[PDB]
């Protein structure tokens, strides 16, 4: 969580999904404690799987987890790893370097 | 000893919790007006590492040879800031949840 | 060493070489007017002249 | 593929030819100088080659002189193939051996 | 300097207004100076008509119509400049006099309506959009018509394409499969053609009658007995097929779209669609792919007769050929006007749905225009274009030519109707036809090669988007003065004679007349010739036209020098080249970067600021000079007065010069004393050697202007504020800030200097006491505000030349949400040639200054004059840009003869002329040496000697007579500066115009040791104090693997990037003179392992004994 | 086809346009019929195999000619998969190298064969099982790791099944694709498949190659990071004898 | 070496009633050549005041005890009705070519340092010719030419 | 002016990389003791030109290569165990 100029923030984006999930777990975890309607818990349970679906591999099933505002799909624990700067490939591909420099030859 | 092979496996819920250091199965985080991580939430110092290098979140002994210290009210361990790179958390689900990987 | 324009010297042969090439081209069109050479034949012949020249 | 141990020890080889068969004309010609070197330079002899009153010992690394001689020695009709050690038949799996490949450092 | 003009062919037509493409396009889409009665279609005028007898729900029961009568272009609320200052788009409101009728009657013409805002084009050809001048490039697509084509997926067969005007109908393709079935492909849906044909009433037996016995092709189109049915039922089934869902018999409804009316398929009102669909196809047409309301049933007009030619090409008598898709009689040009107008279509299209929407929501008694119209679908559709379409570039402003040339660009990419950046190779090649219209030379070297191009000097886009070149009708012998611009197609039927061709008086003079026809170069009898080229200038671009000896330059290097000129930055002592081609005065004219008189009067006032002239009677105007203003590319457009106090002005003549202009002529660089020889490895490969002399004479020096910008936004933490009250800052750091926070003008600014002070709030903690106790006791008042000012970035700096302020509020000013006030600081910088800079010449001889020499060195003529730049011969032969060589020779004349030259393209100087002038020159140059008391010193005699052994001088001639020999061949005896000893064997020396290009070492060249590490990626990136950090690509990763460089690779992978632990250990070691490493564990490793745990998955790390390791210890 | 497209065609083992037929069998040639329909028979004693040609096809065996196992009948390019089965794996290797070079050569380039060889061999790294001893009967296995079973179950623990296999021409990409170590395998088009699988099996790397260790940030297993050299210690005259006088204590 | 102009702050400025701008005026000044006279004279400061419809031209400078403008004529600033000027132009004694970016000038602020082209020598050439002086048919007659801006003499140089 | 004496240096060893590794491993020790570790001493030490006279060249690896080139050091591939290698190392004036 990094602060862009002022009180604007750069949240990891994975951090987002990692709440989407804790809110369902605590909703479909309250319902069950006091007042357990059948159909209601069902859809909450269908949601809590779907919430873990998002943290893992957002893009799948079909509906991507949007963010209140934009339709950009936001990255999942899969994307962190799924190449192009994605952990497995970042090294053999990129990395900016600390004793360098250029110029016209 | 020095590494020579790397082996990937599956995660026994007994390990995922063995890793964990604490449970972020509690609210949501980062103060914006202050910069303090919110209690029992995705950055809580109490469960991962101290956000600051050694030192607590109010005032303790900024030592070196004492190894593993937890405070009066708050629960922060005075032991280098790199820790927050590595300490795991966990969310204890209320029911099931399949790894979509092994699903789809 | 430098390159001035008169250093891109054209051979004294080129003029005649092309006069000669011109003449043989007249002899190729005339040879088609008769019927010796097919449409294609005469093309090929014209092309194989310039390639050589 | 990395040079991992000097010589796997195996005794298959490759037979780099010095003549070429033109499928159009069925004819044979002694191959372009350049290509010969590209098959031979810096190779290690698999089995001995005798020609023009010269023995080339088993497992000799062939210099550019040697190749150049080998081509002379093929025009005098004494040599048709060269029994040469190659990566195609090296036996160290996870990389070629020192004695295969040979040279082009 | 007196100018000598070269060559014959007397230019019958001057070059047309140039920016004609742009400027005259708009006009005819905006008949703003023509009464709304006339306004004969096209443009905005038609785009209304195309939409505006607009009905409402149901077919003739519910009332309300709303009909367009006339539009009115508004008036600009902000002056061309306010706009560029306040950050606005030069617009004018657009009003529609609409009229809504009823079923009980009531003709309400609501006094116009505001439908949106129309961006106005400048005199230039250019737009202004949210500040910043944008240019809309003209695109090209397939000129609508009917085409056929071969079939890429099935050999020996063909497809058929029915392509209408863009945004005026859908793309209909016809293709026969291995089934036999003919299939219509429209809107990416594919049904059996028959179904349509059934609808248009063709009967199983009529088809065979019409379409049989060439091929067993009908046999396939047949068999669907099942739907060779009731033409009404056909219609239903086809509607179900085209829009799955609604299954009723009002299928006339949609089928009326891909049929009749000027809703969709309007392949023309009666133009290049009908016309060309007639000649290719079976003649006789109206204007729509089929006609509907014949009486209540469709009547086919194009579908079958196309199919005819489709079958009649799958066997087919000769005459039923394929079609040349790349012919310019098949390629159309969407100019600005039309694209802008096409965008009205999208606008008004949307505006209608949202009227018919409000016709349904509202009580019909009170609904009015103004109450039906919204004013935002026209805006958002037309704001979107000028702002966000690919075709709307910035505006290449480096120099006058660069800009001018931008406007005349043509590109096959762009929006929708446009090929992607992964298709088209047959397109790219310079197809025959391009001649006189498009340039065989201008295209960018890679990627979009051929996908973008220059419009040719004399070319003109016409009536319907076809480029037309001028020709000279020759009435069977005499070359008439009448000039006939004609199509790419209206050309393949004539025999046109070249301009290079001679003449006597007004008629052809030779007996074997060269000419082409269709495409083939042809030799032809004089009486057998019909038309004539007006000039060779016809054939090439504006820039390609500026190369004085193009004829002698290989076309590759020509294209390099055609661009590259467009990179040529303007200079303080900018100077028109020694050897010109003619357009150099006019290029500057049509660019309007130079200021010219309005109506022959008399200048009254003249200063660096204004030129004010009293025009004969007609009042008095003051012309303000734009002065050291900053071009889009950071170049410094600045006008200089070229006219004196109290002087009579020539009609419309140079009152002032532009940025790259010398007394009205184009000045992209300097002409300068050159010597083509190797130096000492200093002009190796492409490098140039310079004489310091040029810097002392401040020659190749130019003024660049950066532009810095800062915003103050509101924040959950408080407002970003633009103070000069910046915390902790020494009143010496603040020294250059006015009482506002913004640097003074004329302030000299070095890197790390506050340009605009700005405090932001930020809540990074709370100070726990003791610290608060300490704070007071020792004085310094704890502050609520962080520094965050502007500041000059590492590398930059210069003189502060202007500020700009825009506040949320302020009249015309509209900054984005959050942003409240914006500051802009402009910083000038004299530049001066530098090792690392790159000079080019007109023949594409690019290269970097690699060594400046002091005049003590530098080859020098005998008279003492040193040369200026030493250019390597080894450069010449491989590229075949021999024009540069010739240019040096004519130039050498000039130097001595004291003149510049105008040598037209394929019409300029010949050697015969050049050597005559070199003769005249040597006679004055050597006449001086004699008349001063000298002649041919030992040094020249020693050369001249071996010079004949070199067969380069005539033996048995005097050393003086032998010197001339050489001077005429264009070479001279140079003298080595270092050591007075002569260069053995003569050197060609002369004046060559050479440009300084957009690139400079100043802007490049960066070097980091350490510093700013991103908090996100943890690898060095960006630099507030120290800068930079270079990428180690996967290609370099290979190299290091290829070399055995284990640790070096691992260094680049850990301690100089993410590895916090490592870098820190390393830098703490270098500071202390320690060896550095022993990097504990690649951070990369830890990261991945943990980034894996997060996804379940154990990832055990194990040593050779196969037990675990823990790469962490914590 | 020529140029780079050829070199890929080759390095990727790609069954080209104009496969220009080869005879599957030895025997005697017999061209039959012109313009109407063009077919060619290579019929030996016994079998009569027939090879129908485009008709336009510029065949390069004239009637009567005797022919070879996999010999070209027609001209054009040759399928490297048709060549494998008809005429083995070496003949394949020898085609690939000599064809790839046919272009670099044809143009201007001069490079040594070994490079192309090194790569080509990798195209032959794996083989598919027919009738196994341990594992499932269909799986693709590395040529060497099958000998880890073939000449293992026919020596010390001799018996069962020698594990029969088949030669398997892998295109450069495909071969790169099927590469044991998951770390490396991850960097290719679908990282999930790799990990999903490799997680189910207690899969281990060992990190033999380089693409691996760069991923981890480990010191490349080559050059100075070669096991054969990096353990090399340097002791220094007086350091050695002084180190000797604390060894017998 | 550098200039003061009245109401000018940097080079990229302009002065009203002056067709010239500061840049172009400076390119002028560069060419001006001041002969010194006193050899104690290390660095003076010239002062020119100009006004009204005048072509200001070097020689329009203020004369000073130990200063001889060697190239009067020479354009400095064409002035139109309503043009002032007042320059403080500083002449230093140096050698060779010192770029303005190298030296800098603190004759107060708004000073704009000027590129320094010191050398009096304007061009040199030399002639190795045949002599008539009764020895070998292979001797040398040298003649160096030398041109200078009259501030120092060919001979002195 | 390629690496001084490198032809000789390449010949000293089996696999060239070994050479690097020794140079490195030596330039290592030769640094972690202020050069009080040289074998070459007398008037063999490499040196530096200046605005000043000949000073001891401060380049470990440069020294390391000069050193090696005199046969005075030895390459144990496995001679003297790593546990005992860091032992008697920190002895002759290390800190
Ligand atoms: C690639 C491209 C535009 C590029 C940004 C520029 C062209 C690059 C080719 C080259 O310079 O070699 C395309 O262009 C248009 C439509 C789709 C494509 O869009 C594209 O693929 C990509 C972008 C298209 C439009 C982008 C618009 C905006 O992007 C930035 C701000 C807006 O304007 C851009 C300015 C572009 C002007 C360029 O002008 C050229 C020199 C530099 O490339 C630039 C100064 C001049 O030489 C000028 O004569 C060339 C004009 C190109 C004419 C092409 C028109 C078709 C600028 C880069
Ligand atoms: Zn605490
Ligand atoms: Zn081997």
């Amino acid at each position: 969580m990094v602060q862009v100029d002022g009180g604007r923030f750069a949240t990891s984006d994975l951090n987002d999904l990692y709440r989407r999930l804790i809110n369902r777990n605590n909703r479909l975890k309250k319902l069950l404690a006091q007042g357990a309607p059948e159909i209601i818990i069902r859809n909450e349970k269908r949601m809590l799987q779907e919430a873990v679906d998002a943290v893992i591999d957002n893009g799948r099933r079909g509906s991507p987890v949007t963010n209140p505002g934009s339709e950009r799909p936001l990255r999942s624990l899969t994307d962190i790893l799924s190449g192009k700067q994605g952990r497995f490939r970042q090294n053999l591909l990129g990395k900016r370097v600390d004793y360098s420099g250029r110029s016209v030859i | 000893k020095e590494v020579r092979k790397v082996r990937i496996a599956l995660a026994s819920p007994e390990k995922i919790r063995s890793w964990s250091y604490g449970e972020v199965e509690k609210p949501e985080t980062i103060n914006y007006r202050t910069l303090k991580p919110e209690r029992d939430g995705l950055f809580d110092e109490r469960i991962f590492g101290p956000i600051k290098d050694y030192e607590c979140a109010c005032g303790k002994y900024k030592r070196q040879r004492f190894e593993g210290k937890v405070c009066e009210r708050c629960g922060v361990e005075v032991t280098r800031s790199i820790v927050r790179r590595y300490r795991m958390g966990h969310i204890e689900l209320a029911t099931p949840a399949a790894h979509i990987w092994f699903v789809k | 060493i430098t390159i001035g324009i008169d250093d891109a010297v054209i051979p004294e042969e080129k003029q005649r070489y092309l006069e000669e090439a011109d003449r043989k081209l007249r002899q190729i069109e005339q040879a088609y007017e008769m019927g010796f050479l097919t449409d294609r034949e005469r093309y090929d012949q014209v092309i194989q002249l310039w390639t050589e020249t | 593929i990395v040079v991992r141990e000097a010589d796997c020890g195996t005794t298959n080889y490759i037979s780099v030819p010095l003549f070429q068969m033109d499928e159009v004309t069925r004819t044979l010609r002694l191959r372009k100088r350049s290509d010969i070197e590209s098959g031979l330079y810096g190779r290690v002899l698999a089995r001995e080659v005798e020609a023009l009153g010269r023995r080339l010992e088993e497992g000799r690394y062939l210099s550019l002189e040697d190749v150049h001689f080998l081509i002379k020695a093929a025009e005098a009709g004494e040599v048709r193939e060269v029994p040469v050690r190659s990566p195609l038949t090296c036996q160290t799996r996870y990389g070629v051996c020192q004695k295969c490949y040979g040279y082009d450092l | 300097m007196e100018i000598k003009r070269f060559g014959r062919i007397r230019e019958v037509i001057p070059l047309p207004p140039l920016t004609e493409i742009q400027v005259e396009s708009y006009k005819k889409a905006l008949q703003a100076d023509v009464p709304p009665e006339k306004r004969e279609n096209v443009g905005i005028q038609a785009a209304f008509k195309e939409t505006f007898p607009i009905e409402e729900g149901d077919k003739g029961k519910g009332g309300l119509v709303l009909d367009f009568l006339e539009y009115r272009i508004g008036d600009p609320p902000f002056s061309q400049d306010e706009c560029r200052e306040k950050d606005l788009t030069y617009q004018a409101p657009l009003y529609a006099r609409l009229q809504l009728i009823h079923k009980d009657t009531g003709l309400i013409k609501e006094d116009e309506v505001f439908l949106g805002h129309l961006p106005l084009m400048t005199e230039d050809g250019s737009f202004i959009i949210n500040g910043a001048d944008r240019v809309i490039v003209s695109q090209i697509h397939r000129s609508p018509g009917v085409y056929f084509t071969p079939d890429p997926a099935r050999p020996g067969r063909y497809i058929a394409s029915i392509i209408p005007l863009p945004k005026r109908g859908p793309w209909i393709d016809l293709e026969v499969e291995a089934s036999g079935v003919v299939t219509m492909k429209v809107n990416k849906r594919k049904f059996p053609l028959v179904l349509l044909l059934r609808v248009l009433g063709y009967d199983q037996e009529t088809l065979v009658r019409e379409l049989s016995a060439y091929g067993d092709l009908v046999q396939g189109l047949l068999d669907e007995a099942v739907l060779a049915m009731r033409p009404e039922e056909a219609m239903v089934r086809l509607f179900t097929l085209l829009r799955p869902g609604d299954p009723p018999k009002k299928d006339k409804a949609l089928a009326y779209l891909f049929g009749l009316l000027a809703d969709p398929k309007r392949y023309d009102l009666g133009e290049a669609g009908r016309y060309k669909a007639e000649e290719k196809l079976g003649v006789g047409l109206s204007g729509r792919t089929l006609v509907r309301f014949e009486d209540g049933e469709f009547k086919d007009e194009v579908f079958l007769p196309t199919l005819r030619y489709l079958f009649a090409l799958t066997a087919g008598v000769p005459g039923h050929e394929v079609d040349d898709i790349d012919h310019l009689g098949n390629r159309r040009i969407r100019t600005v006007g039309e694209l802008m107008a096409d965008q009205f279509r999208v606008g008004l299209a949307r505006l209608a749905r949202g009227v018919r929407e409000r016709m349904v929501m509202g009580s019909p008694d009170t609904l009015t225009p103004a109450k039906l119209v919204n004013s935002r679908p026209l805006e958002a559709a037309l704001r979107e274009f000028f702002s966000r379409s690919q075709l709307s570039q910035f505006k290449d402003e480096t120099n006058p030519l660069s800009s001018l040339r931008h406007k005349r660009r043509i590109s096959a990419l762009g929006p929708g109707g446009l090929t992607r950046e992964r298709a088209g190779f047959d397109v790219r090649d310079v197809h025959r036809t391009h001649y006189g219209r498009i340039c065989p030379v201008e295209t960018p070297e890679g990627a979009n090669i051929g996908l973008i191009t220059s419009l040719a000097a004399y070319a003109r886009v016409d009536a319907l988007g076809f480029i037309r070149t001028p020709y000279r009708r020759v009435k069977n012998g005499v070359v008439t003065e009448e000039v006939v611009y004609m199509t790419a197609s209206e050309e393949d039927r004539y025999t046109i004679a070249q301009a290079n061709t001679p003449l006597e008086g007004d008629r052809i003079a030779t007996d074997r007349v060269v000419a082409r026809r269709r495409g083939e170069p042809v030799i032809v009898a004089p009486e057998e010739v019909e038309f004539m080229d007006v000039s060779p200038k016809q054939v090439f671009s504006l820039n390609t036209n500026l190369i004085p000896f193009l004829e002698h330059d290989d076309a590759n290097r020509a294209l390099m020098g055609s661009n590259m000129q467009t990179q040529a930055v303007p200079l303080i002592r900018a100077q028109a080249p020694v050897v010109m081609t003619g357009l150099e005065e006019r290029v500057v004219r049509d660019s309007l970067a130079a200021l010219y008189a309005e109506e022959d009067g008399e200048v009254v006032k003249v200063d660096g600021t204004r030129i004010a002239v009293r025009y004969e009677d007609g009042r008095l105007v003051e012309h303000p000079l734009r002065r050291y203003a900053r071009s889009n590319q950071g170049t410094a457009f600045d006008q200089r007065p070229r006219v004196r106090v109290g002087q009579r002005v020539k009609k419309g003549d140079l009152l002032a010069d532009g940025p790259a202009s010398e007394e009205g002529f184009l000045a992209l660089g300097q002409n300068v004393l050159v010597a083509i020889m190797p130096f000492d490895g200093y002009n190796f490969e492409d490098a140039i050697v310079i004489s310091e002399e040029l810097l002392k004479r401040d020659f190749y020096t130019s003024i660049h202007i950066e532009r810095y910008e800062i915003e103050a936004r509101d924040t959950k933490l408080g407002p970003e504020r633009i103070t000069r009250d910046i915390p902790h800052l020494s009143e010496a750091a603040l020294r250059d800030l006015d009482e506002e926070g913004i640097v003074r003008i004329g302030a000299e600014v070095k890197p790390g200097d506050i340009l605009v002070g700005r405090t932001s709030f930020k809540g990074e903690q709370e100070p726990s006491p003791e610290e608060r106790l300490l704070r007071s006791i020792f004085g310094e008042k704890a502050r609520d505000v962080k520094d965050t000012s502007l500041r000059v970035p590492p590398g930059e700096g210069g003189i502060v030349v202007g500020r700009l302020r825009l506040r949320r509020g302020d009249p015309g000013v509209e900054l984005k949400p959050g942003v409240r006030e914006v500051v802009r600081v402009f910083v000038a910088q004299k530049r001066k040639l530098q090792v690392g800079d790159k000079l080019a010449n007109r023949h594409g001889n690019k290269g970097v200054v690699a060594k400046i020499l002091p005049v003590e060195d530098m080859p020098h003529l005998p008279d003492g004059t040193p040369v200026d730049v030493i250019l390597n011969p080894l450069g010449v032969p491989s590229r075949m840009n021999l024009g540069q060589i010739l240019e040096t020779h004519l130039g050498l004349a000039g130097y001595f003869l004291g003149q510049r030259y105008i040598s037209p393209v394929f019409d300029g100087a010949t050697e015969p002329e050049i050597k005559e002038l070199l003769a005249e020159a040597f006679n004055l140059y050597f006449g001086k040496r004699q008349g001063e008391g000298f002649g041919v010193d030992k040094r020249e005699k020693e050369v001249l000697a071996r010079a004949e052994k070199l067969g380069l001088v005539s033996p048995g001639k005097s050393p003086e007579e032998q010197l001339k020999e050489l001077f005429d061949l264009g070479k001279v005896v140079l003298y080595d500066g270092r050591t007075g000893e002569p260069f053995e064997g003569p050197i060609v020396v002369g004046q060559m115009f050479i440009m300084k290009l957009y690139h400079m070492v100043e802007d490049k060249m960066h070097a980091r040791s350490t510093g700013p590490y991103s908090l996100i990626t943890q690898q060095p990136l960006g630099g507030k104090a120290q800068f930079g950090g270079q990428r180690f690509g996967e290609m370099e990763v290979w190299a290091l693997e290829a070399y055995g460089a284990a640790h070096t690779l691992q260094e680049m992978l850990t301690i100089k990037s993410d590895d916090i632990e490592g870098r820190n250990a390393a830098y703490q070691a270098i500071i202390k003179g320690e060896d550095v490493p022993e990097p504990s564990v690649p951070e990369s490793f830890r990261v991945l392992v943990k980034e894996l745990q997060a996804l379940a998955l154990d990832v055990q790390t194990l040593d050779e004994k196969d037990n675990p390791v823990d790469i962490f210890e914590g | 086809t020529q140029g780079l497209p050829r070199v890929i065609e080759l390095f990727e083992a790609r069954r080209p346009k104009a496969k220009a037929v080869i005879s599957e069998i030895d025997g005697v040639v017999r061209i039959e019929e012109g313009e109407d329909r063009l077919s060619v028979f290579v019929e030996s004693e016994g079998f009569s195999k027939e090879y129908k040609l485009p008709k336009d096809a510029r065949l390069l065996v004239k009637d009567g000619d005797y022919v070879e196992a996999g010999q070209p009948l027609t001209r054009g390019a040759i399928d490297p998969h048709q060549l494998l089965e008809a005429k083995g794996p070496e003949a394949v290797e020898r085609y690939l190298v000599d064809e790839i070079q046919k272009v670099y050569r044809a143009q201007g380039v001069k490079l040594h064969d070994k490079h192309i060889e090194i790569v080509v061999r990798q195209m032959l790294k794996y083989v598919e099982v027919t009738d196994p001893g341990d594992s499932r009967l269909l799986e693709g296995q590395v040529l060497e790791k099958w000998d880890v079973e073939a000449l293992n179950e026919r020596l010390i623990a001799e018996g069962k099944v020698p594990v029969a296999w088949k030669p398997l021409l892998m295109g450069v990409t495909k071969s790169a694709l099927s590469t044991k170590s998951w770390l490396s395998a991850a960097s290719f088009q679908n990282t999930t498949h790799v990990l999903t699988e490799a997680a189910i099996a207690g899969k281990k790397d060992e990190l033999i190659g380089l693409k691996e260790n760069v991923i981890l940030g480990r010191l490349i297993p080559a050059g100075t990071g070669s096991d054969f050299v990096r353990f090399t210690q340097v002791v220094d005259q007086r350091t050695l004898k002084a180190i000797e006088e604390a060894r017998k204590e | 070496t550098s200039v003061y102009i009245e109401d000018v702050l940097h080079e990229f400025s302009t002065i009203p009633g002056v067709k010239e701008d500061v840049v172009e005026i400076i390119l002028n000044l560069k060419e001006l050549v001041v002969r010194f006279l006193d050899p104690k004279m290390a660095s003076t400061t010239l002062i020119l005041r100009a006004e009204g419809p005048k072509e200001v031209r070097a020689g329009d400078f203020t004369p000073s005890a130990d200063v001889e403008i060697m190239n009067p004529d020479l354009h400095i600033a064409t002035l139109e009705e309503g043009g002032k000027l007042y320059m403080e132009v500083r002449v230093d004694r140096g050698v060779g070519y010192v770029p303005a970016e190298r030296h800098g000038i603190k004759d107060r602020i708004n000073a704009i340092p000027v590129d320094a082209i010191f050398s009096p020598v304007r061009r040199v050439a030399f002639q190795v010719e045949d002599t008539r002086l009764g020895q070998r048919t292979d001797l040398d007659k040298l003649t160096l030419r030398i041109w200078t801006d009259g501030s120092v003499t060919p001979l002195e140089a | 002016m390629a690496e001084p004496g490198i032809d000789k240096l390449f010949g000293m060893v089996d696999s060239k990389y070994r050479l690097t590794v020794v140079v490195a491993k030596r330039a290592q020790q030769l640094l972690r003791h202020r050069f009080k570790n040289t074998v070459l001493e007398p008037e063999e030490r490499p040196k530096m030109r200046t605005l000043e006279g000949l000073y001891d060249d401060p380049n470990a690896v440069t020294w390391a290569m000069k050193e090696l080139l005199t046969g005075r050091l030895f390459f144990g591939e496995n001679l003297v165990p790593e546990d005992r290698l860091q032992k008697e190392m920190e002895r002759l004036y290390p800190t």
